[PDB]
């Protein structure tokens, strides 16, 4: 029989093969290996005003990575040289047309369509199947997992987006207006269609169709698309009697159609209403063609297949109307399919070729008006290829990945990847996300659905608005690629069901849905499903296939689409699992891997739809009869950040996922480019250190290489109540022996910009003379080209970059790039770069010495934060019977109401640990009981219960009481009191309003909102509250005529006030006011509003 | 000599005040020229004013920051309607007649409306019903009672579009479209006798004047234009539509002038009437909104003023300040509550201006010549005239001899200075409170612990926020209103807010519980650090082994209460009742009972103080404790806040030491409970689950009985639930019988320091049943929760009931079970802090503005009297007894126990 430890080593070998983020490489390499050709084919090709000329489009190839230099040559590009030069990682596209000349074709001619960028390490990138030691030479980390973008030089990531399932029938509930509706998503060629049918109160269908003002009746509409005798409505919507009976009640009721064209009519009369007579029938026949069901077939001849599909949705509405069958919860995961990068890159390059196409038949006509027929035709192949602007392409590319604003409403589709460490980098990358607003409550949609058990981790989420609305992968989570659907569909064929246009579903036949879609009809639906499984099992047919039957309504279901998030399970037959103990060596041995597994039958995937049918065991002692699967790894249902809390099992939700989430922001070696990489910020730790104790997952998936934080002896007592309300007492000389010490990075970027006209910046120490010129002891350290000396000490307002700008908005403008105004420390190093334009690009990198001090935070991995409250000499720290003196000492009240076991437990396993020389198992299920840590304890002289024995540091007598004392690991937050504080006496302002900058960088003033007012005012402080609000900011003075209240024109030529509408001088006063109100009349007075002033004396 | 404005009259503008209020037509639509030098007649041109530097206006002339700003005009070449007077101009056109302009009412009805409408104006809501009565009435009319024409009928459109169904044919109606000339002309014909009875005035509000001829321009001050990286100078979006209706306007003009057909005519002036419309409400419905070239809508006036970014909230009602500080806050015992620790760095930048005068002439002029550097120093001088000067090394010493009366010196942060403390968000008005000013090296704020219930603050990394006043009646003002030891008093409940926390109240307990005893050094030296003024130690309570003294914590504590107070009360310790109704009896036998006989009968439980003299009882919440704190109430009730201050921070000081000295820990076997108290529980959990078990099996029967619960799954749900509480709360009571009070956490637990008996039976027993919404975990795949479980099971188990506790750990279902539990709260929090908000703010809005008069009532702003008596009684909340109006029983035992002892 096996053990948790065979399925172990089993499960670990998936990550060892497919990786950590295959769902961006597969879905990308599967677009650029067939979806430009599919949107190419799409277009078809232009159609130019020429008389007698045509292009037809051929097949799409793409090239290399590489770069346009500003001089004439092209050169290989390596991610590395994108990043520093700000370039962007692309290839270019080559696309080959064959001219057609009075319906003749010639020989197709090869131009270049722009440039398409590279996801990283996939199958086209320049760094995919490189050993390690050429990916250093390269100077890439190798465990860099790729799968993102580099957008001008900007790490640009795909977070996947979580969509309702297309082409799929949903019946929902509207109590409001008493009406039951189902609603399609139909998708074709990137365009979406909600079609619904609807029944409303009085028993009658209406169908609700994109463009048509108003609902119509669902036979008019049935009438439209042929099928015009009332019995092929009763036909299709089934057979049975209550249904033909409302079938027949909708028939009486809409006994005024009965030809398709009165009908096309009355839809033109909708549609197009007080219209031409033949304009209007045929913007109904467009709508129809196009607007109602377009997946099912755009074409004329495609009206049967539509009526049938639109009959099908009725049946459903009709029958839940009747309580046959319930509302479908949109959680569920059966329903939702992810928006991966390749689909949503596919929809954007879509949409860039119609503007190229567009402006490819602009040119082109455009040059043959100009000139002649036969300076066109003379050489064609010249023409094609100087009719070609690829930069429309390029830059909607780029922009789109670039702001993250995709065409169609989408935002935020593509965010900068973080890089704070492994665990941040690793979590964005198998981020999911929600489209939906985050403002509105959303209670069903943020709770935890049970489908998401082995797809979705269960604790990492964010603390504030976007909790639930933003999750991340399980680790036991693979996506699926879409497989070609006209094989499938023929394979079906040829299983045995008989076509869906041959007979109609009698109840006595099982329906059968390919990706939503009805297809025919059988009679064994379980032993059509059973065949299919032993097909897929035995390696007939493709693995993402899968098939589910419900009994109650009749239907078979089979999916192939792309999207679905699925997990694998070992298969179980007759009760005893396939997965036998010699598989197990093999695994071991090297002779057997993850695919062969899957090719054997051994081991499946189970999508949310399959998985309906499943009975699965969650432990190998518990298989019985019944079940049909078997579970591979219970604790990799969880996140990939969430797997670092040890003995997860024992902490109270919350504190877990506190925990789990501050796992991406602790401090630590990252990466190890972090001395050549050049990013906005970035921390190392010094003394980085592996958790004593650490569950067996994070040695599987790298994190131990790249450890972020230390291990800390803990003792929990209180201590001149510095450490109350959940702070913590650190000892002063293991600081000062290097705990916790860490170094801060900041890149300032300078660029010699050339503007038009030849007037360009330039990098030099700027004289005197120059206007702006700020202190001489600014620029102290820089040599005379312009640039800072490395290793040279800043200390805020320095001069990194010298350089001066034209006079242009005999003067020069100062434009030095300075060191933030609060910050401090000594530059690291300094690059000359050439960037893409030909200029030259500098870049300067800072670092900062940070040693602990109060303020700065603190947390451990159970969700336990806070900050440094007193630092504490050693010789007044307590110690321990045995020769112990605490590193770090947190207080006893904050454990319960915490309900955090799990921290105890980790403490006990620490020291045992550390005690015995072995690192402790402390896996999420299967880690080492805690019984046998005690008693590994006793054992080694040592207290069962973890308490010792110490002594007061400053009586030097014993305490009392007994102490809690043990080994946990803690990391450093970036949440650190140096970047944190900020004062402003009197500061710069704004231009408007005035009032004091917002922002640390420029000086700018904290806010006292209106909930500070309303506080001040209950407090009855008035003269307080006009200092903080009028006297300190926007002070004004203004004069008013006595009779209008317009605002008085003072004269400084004529020293003397007026006003200009009334032409009175001989009652001016002059009132003080705020300069918000002042533009508040103004801005009245911009509109027809007149103020009129009335004037007192105090 | 400086006026005031008194009140202010809303008024419609007039044409012809357009053209005299402006100083410049706008008729070139270009925004600027080569190297600057706006285009003559532009949008940026001089006359309306300057903003960039080096350029004067002509109006007004000047610096780009002296000139105000002046108004230009447009003149329109055909009228055009206001977007937001037009549902305004569609009642006036649907009311009043089109020969003669008059109303479409009798002359009898107009007297009545004329009387009703003057009697009782105030009132906004009652103006409003008669003029809709009156529009009603004027409607309804067909033909002019004052001529006999006929009033067709007029439609409206939501983008400003009027047009009536002028009669046709046949009497077909035909929908004539109107214009804005014969709109004018029917405006202009309405008289102003009966203009009150359609709600305008005849002096500020002309209905010609309604109709737009001219438009003014807003200054340029007032659209700026801002550099970009290039020098794009990319200016406000106002500037952008003035270029656009100018440019409209301007070939209107020209294809007026030319006489080309008509169609193209009205066609330039829809274009501009659109134009119009964007510019005074882009967001107007009915219209497309104007995007700029990134597909963005313009920002034009009417989207400036609204919104939390608009004009009138976020940027009068709030804004930056200067003279404020922000930074992490730490914690520090050592200080009074009244004070914050402030970083030496924000004193040297943030600075109080201080008058020179004869008697901090000295200390001023030393700390100018200590610089801007060191750290008792200034930054800036004024000099009386009123030029500043900048305190440097090169100056310093000729300066601080040049200070003499008149001066002004803006010196550095001191100790003692007054400072406004607060934190984010402010929900209350304790939010904001002032402290004294005490420097501290390193860069956080310090603030006491007692004071952290006010702001509602811990130290795992929140920030706050200070203010420093700057003028003398600010600083007094803050001195005497706001200062720490004055809000000791909830004005909510009538309670103390300001008492101890956490360790104060667990050292309390561990001070005064029964048979602690105390050494001679131990109790010299907490009375040291306390900082308690004492000389002489009291004589020894119990002689211990060896011959040494010993001193009962009761009698430590004694020491820092006040002289004469006596109370006694039950707090939270209690558990024999026996023993408090003994002890009750005997204290109310007679008043002054002999103390020996009250040691005799002591009992943790009963806390009685006779004379200062803490005779019998455990310090509890219930004594100086966040929400109940008698003592504290006590005393801050009948000797002052200066007295409650000083038995604070002497209390706080001695419970710090007692815990820090005699140890306090928890550990892994704080929940370790013997063999028989697990077995209790494994018996408890079983049986619940076969009741459940047998219930599910007589609903499956149909047996079930309907409650009057609706429907017979409910009834089957409710009884499970029920079910399954009571056996938790079995399980948490036997598990809280077998721990005793020697344990830490039940010590904490019980006293309420922190947690409650939930957290211990949680960590100990079981977690229990799960749920979402009041309802058990339903969510998940057709008739079950996960896959693991067989369709149609009702069990406990399968529904979210967790039998394991934290300690024992969970098995994987119960964790995602816990896991779907604690999502439900996350968003709960999330949820209702937003919605909490909104309401406070629809409050605040509300009642923002009543007080109390010098009577003692409370009247509106018009002058309507709320109340005649403040709270019915006209005692403040803060300083009633905990709601009431005033304690008889405290009064009357107090003075009795004075007089006669
Ligand atoms: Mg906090
Ligand atoms: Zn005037
Ligand atoms: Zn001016
Ligand atoms: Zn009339």
């Amino acid at each position: 029989d096996v053990t948790p430890d065979d399925l172990w080593i089993v499960m670990e070998s998936y990550w060892q093969e497919k990786g950590l983020v295959r769902q961006h490489l597969d879905s990308y390499n599967a677009f650029i290996e067939r979806g430009l050709q599919e949107v190419v084919n799409e277009f078809g090709g232009i159609k130019p005003d020429i008389p007698d000329f045509e292009v037809k489009f051929g097949k799409i190839r793409v090239g290399e990575p590489e770069f346009q230099e500003p001089h004439g040559q092209r050169k290989p590009l390596y991610p590395m040289d994108a990043r520093i030069r700000n370039l962007t990682y692309a290839a270019p596209l080559y696309l080959e047309m064959i001219p057609v000349i009075k319906g003749v074709e010639q020989d197709p001619v090869e131009v270049r369509i722009g440039e398409l960028p590279i996801m990283l390490k996939s199958k086209v990138c320049r760094l995919y199947g490189l050993s390690d030691e050429e990916l250093i030479k390269l100077g890439e980390d190798p465990k860099d997992p790729g799968g993102y973008f580099i957008i001008n030089g900007s790490e640009r990531v795909i977070v996947s987006i979580e969509d309702i399932a297309p082409n799929r029938t949903l019946v929902e509930k509207d109590e409001r207006q008493e009406k039951y509706i189902a609603k399609v998503f139909s998708y074709r060629h990137g365009y979406r269609a909600l079609v619904a049918v609807e029944r409303r109160k009085d028993g009658i269908l209406y169908v609700d169709i994109p463009n048509v003002p108003k609902p119509v009746k669902f036979v008019y509409v049935m009438r439209a698309l042929g099928l015009e005798r009332d019995k092929d409505i009763v036909e299709a919507v089934g057979n049975d009697p209550e249904v033909q009976q409302i079938m027949f009640d909708n028939l009486e009721d809409a006994s005024d159609i009965t030809t398709q064209q009165e009908a096309l009519e009355f839809i033109g009369k909708l549609v197009a209403p007080g219209q031409a007579r033949e304009y209007r029938l045929k913007r109904a026949e467009y709508v129809i063609d196009n607007n109602l069901l377009p997946h099912m077939g755009v074409s004329p001849e495609d009206r049967i297949k539509k009526a049938y599909y639109l009959g099908m949705m009725a049946l459903k509405v009709i029958e839940l109307s009747l309580g046959r069958r319930p509302e479908d919860d949109k959680d569920h995961y059966a329903n939702k399919r992810l928006r991966l990068a390749g689909d949503l890159l596919k929809d954007l390059f879509r949409v860039a070729f119609s503007q190229l196409v567009k402006d490819i038949q602009y040119q082109m006509t455009k040059t043959y008006q100009r000139k002649g027929d036969k300076y066109t035709f003379g050489n064609i192949h010249r023409f094609i290829r100087n009719s070609i602007r690829p930069d429309v392409l390029t830059e909607r590319i780029e922009h789109a990945l670039a702001t993250g604003a995709w065409p169609g409403g989408r935002t935020g589709v593509s965010q900068l990847l973080d890089r704070t460490n492994y665990m941040s980098t690793l979590s964005h990358l198998r981020r999911v996300t929600s489209p939906l607003d985050r403002e509105q409550p959303h209670f069903e949609a943020r709770d935890l659905h049970g489908t998401h058990w082995g797809r979705i981790c269960p604790t990492e989420t964010p603390e504030g608005p976007n909790c639930g609305l933003v999750k991340n992968l399980a680790l036991m989570a693979q996506i699926t690629t879409a497989v070609p659907e006209e094989e499938i569909r023929e394979y079906l064929m040829s299983l045995g069901i008989v076509p869906i246009e041959v007979r109609r579903p009698d109840p006595t036949l099982w329906r059968v849905y390919l990706n939503g879609v009805l297809i025919g009809t059988i009679e064994d639906g379980k032993a059509l499903v059973q065949r299919i499984r032993q097909d897929r099992r035995s390696g007939k047919i493709s693995d993402v296939i899968n098939v589910a039957y419900y009994e109650d309504v009749k239907e078979v279901y089979v999916n192939s689409d792309d999207g679905r998030v699925r997990r694998p399970l070992i298969i179980v037959e007759n009760g005893v699992p396939k997965l036998t103990k010699e598989h197990v060596q093999a695994v071991k041995e090297g002779r057997l891997k993850w695919s062969d597994l899957i090719k054997m039958g051994i081991i499946e995937y189970l999508d949310a739809e399959e998985e309906e049918n499943a009975y699965v065991a969650m432990w190998p002692w518990e298989v019985t009869e019944e079940h049909t699967h078997l579970e591979l790894m219970p604790a990799a249902i969880l996140g990939l950040p969430a797997s670092l809390v040890p003995y997860p099992e024992h902490n109270a939700a919350p504190r877990n996922t506190y925990g789990a989430g501050m796992a991406k922001q602790s401090l630590g070696l990252g990466w190890a480019n972090f001395r050549i990489r050049v990013d906005t910020r970035g921390h190392l730790l010094h003394y980085p250190q592996i958790p004593l104790v650490n569950s067996r997952i994070m040695k599987a998936v790298g994190y131990e290489d790249r450890p972020a934080g230390q291990n800390f002896v803990v003792a929990v007592l209180a201590y001149q109540g510095y450490n109350m309300e959940d702070a913590i007492i650190i000892n002063k000389a293991s600081i000062e022996r290097g705990l916790a010490r860490s170094t801060f990075f900041r890149t300032y970027e300078a660029e010699e910009k050339k503007y038009l006209g030849g007037q360009t910046d330039k990098f030099e120490i700027p004289d005197p003379t120059v206007r702006g010129y700020r202190g001489e002891k600014y620029y102290r350290n820089l040599d005379e080209d312009g640039l800072i000396f490395p290793e040279s000490k800043v200390e805020g307002k320095d001069v990194l970059v010298g350089r001066t700008s034209p006079p242009r908005f005999q003067e020069r403008r100062e434009t030095s790039v300075a060191v933030r105004p609060s910050e401090k420390g000594v530059v690291d190093k300094v690059i000359i770069t050439e960037t893409g334009d030909g200029t030259k690009l500098v870049k300067v990198t800072v670092r900062d010495l940070r040693i602990p001090e109060l303020g700065d935070k603190f947390a451990s991995r159970h969700g336990q934060k806070g900050v440094i409250g007193l630092i504490v000499p050693q010789e007044d720290m307590p110690w321990t019977e045995s020769g112990i003196v605490p590193d770090l000492i947190v207080n006893p009240h904050g454990i319960p109401s915490r309900m955090t076991v799990g921290q105890l437990i980790e403490a006990i396993g620490g020291k045992v640990a550390s005690l015995k020389g072995r690192r402790v198992d402390g896996t999420a299920f299967i880690g080492e009981p805690e019984e046998k840590l005690r008693k590994e304890l006793e054992e080694l002289g040592f207290k069962h219960t973890g308490r010792e024995i110490m002594y007061d540091g400053i009586t030097g007598k014993r305490l009392e009481a007994d102490i809690f004392i043990g080994v946990i690991y803690y990391q450093r937050l970036h949440h650190m009191v140096a970047d944190k504080i900020h004062a402003r006496s009197r500061g710069p302002v704004q231009v408007l309003t005035k009032q004091p900058t917002e922002g640390r960088a420029r000086e700018g003033g904290l806010r006292f909102g209106e909930m500070e007012r309303d506080v001040l005012v209950g407090h009855g402080a008035a003269m307080l509250l006009i200092e903080r609000l009028l006297e300190e900011s926007d002070k004004t003075e203004v004069w008013v005529c006595e009779n209008c209240g317009h605002i008085a024109l003072e004269d400084k030529r004529r020293r003397r006030v007026y006003c200009p509408v009334c032409g009175e001088e001989e009652r001016i006063s002059k009132v003080e006011m705020s300069y918000a109100f002042k533009l508040l009349l103004d801005e009245l007075k911009a509109m027809v509003i007149r103020p009129k002033l009335n004037l007192s004396e105090r | 000599m400086k006026k005031v404005i008194g009140s202010i009259e809303f008024g419609i503008l007039s044409p012809q005040e357009i053209r005299k209020m402006s100083a410049v037509e706008v008729t070139v639509p270009d925004t600027y020229d080569d190297d600057g030098y706006p285009i003559e007649g532009g949008v940026m041109d001089k006359r309306m004013g300057v903003i960039d530097p080096g350029l004067r206006c002509e109006t007004c002339g000047g610096r780009a920051g002296e000139c105000p700003g002046h108004f230009g005009h447009i003149e329109l070449a055909r009228p055009v309607i206001h977007v937001g007077f037009a549902k305004t101009i569609y009642r006036i056109l649907e009311s009043t007649c089109r020969e003669c302009g008059r109303i479409k009412l009798t002359d009898e009805e107009i007297e009545e409306y004329m009387k009703k409408i003057e009697l009782a104006r105030n009132r906004r809501s009652e103006f409003n019903e008669i003029i809709k009565e009156i529009h009603k009435k004027a409607k309804e009319r067909m033909v002019c009672p004052h001529c006999g024409a006929p009033q067709y009928p007029i439609k409206f459109e939501k983008p400003t579009i009027y047009w009536e169904i002028r009669k046709d044919e046949q009497g077909n109606e035909y929908r004539h479209r109107l214009m804005p000339t014969e709109v004018r002309d029917w405006l202009e014909k309405i008289p102003d006798k009966d203009l009150p009875l359609l709600g305008l005035d005849p002096e500020k509000s002309r209905p010609e004047w309604m109709v737009l001829t001219v438009l003014p321009v807003p200054p340029v001050t007032a659209r700026p234009s801002i550099t970009l990286e290039t020098g794009i100078r990319a200016e406000d979006d106002l500037t952008h539509k003035l270029v656009d209706i100018i440019r409209i306007n301007n070939r209107l003009k020209q294809n007026i002038e030319a006489g080309a057909p008509q169609l193209i005519i009205e066609d330039l002036w829809d274009l501009l009437q659109y134009h119009v419309t964007t510019y005074i409400n882009n967001e107007a419905p009915g219209v497309p909104p104007a995007k700029h070239k990134s597909g963005r809508p313009l920002k034009t006036l009417a989207q400036r003023l609204k919104g939390k970014e608009g004009r009138f909230r976020g940027n009068l009602s709030g804004k930056r300040v200067n003279f404020s500080a922000r930074t992490v806050i730490s914690p520090d015992p050592m200080i009074s509550i009244n004070e914050v620790g402030v970083p030496v760095e924000v004193a040297m930048e943030l600075t109080v201006p201080e008058k020179v005068t004869e008697f901090n002439i000295e200390r001023l002029r030393k700390m100018v010549l200590n610089g801007p550097d060191k750290y008792p120093g200034a930054n800036y001088v004024i000099d009386p005239e009123g030029r500043r000067r900048r305190i440097m090394d090169s100056n310093k010493e000729t300066l601080a001899n040049q200070l003499d009366i008149g001066w002004t010196v803006e010196r550095h942060l001191m100790d003692g200075d007054i400072v406004l403390f607060n934190r984010q968000p402010s929900l209350h008005r304790m939010s904001i409170m002032a402290h004294r000013v005490r420097v501290m090296p390193y860069r956080t704020f310090r603030l006491n612990l007692a004071v952290c219930p006010p702001y509602n603050a811990d130290f795992d990394g929140d920030e706050m926020n200070l203010h420093v006043p700057q003028t003398e009646e600010a600083q007094a003002e803050a001195r005497i209103l706001m200062e720490v030891q004055n809000h000791i008093i909830s004005p909510r409940y009538g309670g103390p807010i300001i008492g101890g926390i956490q360790d104060h109240i667990s050292g309390g307990y561990l001070l005064t519980r029964e048979g602690a005893y105390f050494t001679r050094d131990e109790v010299e030296q907490m009375l040291m650090f306390a900082g308690v003024d004492i000389t002489e130690l009291p004589e020894p309570d119990k002689y211990d082994e060896n011959g040494n003294p010993l001193w009962s914590g009761k009698t430590i504590f004694s020491l820092l209460l006040p002289e004469d107070l006596t109370v006694w009360y039950r707090n939270k310790l209690c558990d024999e009742p026996e023993r408090c109704e003994a002890l009750e009896k005997l204290i109310e036998e007679k008043l002054m009972p002999d103390p020996e006989e009250v040691r005799k009968l002591a009992y943790d439980g009963f806390v009685y103080i006779q004379n200062g003299k803490l005779l019998s009882g455990a310090i509890d919440k219930k004594a100086y404790g966040r929400e109940d704190g008698i003592i504290l109430d006590l005393i801050v009730r009948e000797y002052g806040v200066e007295r409650a201050r000083q038995f604070l921070d002497q209390v706080t000081k001695l419970t710090i030491w007692v815990i820090t000295h005699k140890g306090f820990t928890t550990g892994i076997d704080d929940e370790d409970l013997p063999e028989e108290a697990r077995d209790r529980i494994r018996e408890i959990i079983r049986e619940a689950e076969e009741r459940v078990n047998k219930l599910i099996e007589a609903y499956k029967r149909g047996e079930l009985e309907p409650l009057p619960g609706k429907s017979l799954e409910d009834t089957l749900e409710s009884l499970i639930m029920a079910v399954l509480a009571e056996a938790r709360d079995n399980a948490g009571a036997v598990a809280e019988k077998y721990l005793g009070m020697d344990n830490h956490t039940v010590i904490m637990a019980k006293t309420g320091a922190r947690g409650k008996i939930l957290n211990i039976t949680q960590m100990a027993a079981l977690l229990g049943q799960q749920s979402i919404r009041g309802k058990r975990l339903y969510r998940g795949f057709r008739g079950r929760v996960l896959s693991h479980f067989k369709p149609g099971d009702l069990g406990a188990r399968a529904k979210g009931f967790v039998v394991n506790s934290y300690k024992s750990g969970l098995t994987p279902q119960e964790y995602f079970f816990h896991a779907m539990g604690g999502r439900e709260g996350l968003v709960d929090t999330a949820v209702r802090t937003a919605q909490s908000g909104y309401m406070q703010r629809r409050l605040i809005n509300a009642l923002q503005d009543l007080k109390v008069e010098y009577d003692g009532t409370v009247r509106s702003p018009e002058g309507i009297i709320v109340q005649f008596k403040y709270g019915e009684d006209g005692v403040d909340p803060m300083k009633s007894w905990r709601g009431k109006t005033v304690d008889v029983d405290r009064i009357i035992v107090r003075t009795l126990l004075k007089m006669r002892g």
